[PDB]
């Protein structure tokens, strides 16, 4: 249900 | 947020939104209160009867957001966890009692027009403002029902009621940090917050300095909008002085 | 982050700030019988 969000955030 | 309505832009610079990297879902919501700490509720991130025990590294805290499940691409910030610290007395083998949360984020954050902190209450401020009959605001992404997710943020302004009421609405031990908040069924309006709003704010605007204040954390219920019952809220000018604390203890 | 909170904390860059109103805040204030 959430957008894909920019990998950089998860590391 | 049962009947609540959705909220505008700017209208809330300091709700947060706490996400969990895999799967990624909303878990809680929580406030900016200086550019590197954000305050929940703990048991958002601790509650061993469902085993729920997360750490920074399964944390991600949006912030500037409005939508619920887009990536708002140059509004929002997404910053990670340095540290959490939950109040040592948290109480949640009984009434979820000193349900408080810090944060510390790796890097402090930027504000804008959509990102600015609240404010803490103070001793004059608070003894002005909790009083019965007075409305606050709650906000958060979480459900619209308790048996149906919103798209937006939304909001809804509750009364504070009298201890004795909110006493007398349940079974479970009040304390002295706790508040409860919602319409009589004689009042015939409607509102509370339910699950996936914890963690958030429950803010007054001072008639006196125009500013808005965080008087309280989205605690528990007992359902979301049942007549009869009330929504708990942490006390947070009670537990200001731990705040205070790790604060200038563990930086700024 | 302590007490009254940060010192810009509180004032909506657009609201406050601006001198706009958001729709309900108006609930908020008569509730403490009444602001001005
Ligand atoms: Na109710
Ligand atoms: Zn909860
Ligand atoms: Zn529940």
């Amino acid at each position: 249900d959430f957008e894909e969000i920019p990998e950089e955030y998860l590391q | 947020i049962v009947e609540g309505s959705d909220a505008e832009i700017g209208m809330s610079p300091w709700q947060v939104m706490l996400f969990r990297k895999s799967p990624q879902e909303l878990l809680c919501g929580a406030s900016l209160i200086s550019d590197r700490w954000v305050l929940t509720a703990a048991h958002c991130l601790l509650y061993p009867p469902w085993d729920k025990n997360f750490t920074e590294n399964d944390l991600l805290v949006r912030i500037g957001k409005h939508s619920r499940t887009r990536y708002e691409r140059n509004i929002e910030k997404i910053s990670m966890l340095e540290k959490i610290y939950i109040h040592p007395r948290y109480n949640w083998r009984e009434n979820l009692d000193r349900d408080i949360a810090l944060m510390k984020l790796k890097k402090p954050v930027a504000f804008s027009d959509y990102i600015h902190p609240v404010c803490l209450p103070d001793r004059e401020t608070a003894a002005s403002l909790l009083q019965a009959g007075y409305k606050g605001r709650v906000t958060g992404w979480g459900n619209l029902k308790e048996t149906g997710q919103p798209s937006v943020l939304q909001v809804v302004n509750l009364p504070i009621v009298e201890r004795p009421v909110c006493k007398d609405s349940t079974r479970i031990r009040i304390t002295d940090n706790m508040f409860c908040a919602g319409y009589k069924p004689d009042e015939g309006k409607r509102g509370d917050a339910c699950e996936g709003d914890s963690g958030g704010p429950f803010v007054m605007k001072s008639p006196f300095n125009n500013r808005w204040y965080q008087m309280g954390i989205v605690s528990w219920g007992e359902g979301c909008d049942r007549d009869g019952k009330y929504g708990f809220y942490t006390h947070v000018f009670r537990l200001k002085k731990w705040i205070q604390k790790v604060i200038d203890q563990f930086g700024e | 982050t302590f007490g009254s909170g940060e010192a810009d904390c509180g004032l909506r860059p657009l609201f406050e700030k601006k001198s706009l109103e958001d729709k309900t805040e108006r609930e908020l204030l008569e509730s403490y019988i009444d602001g001005r």
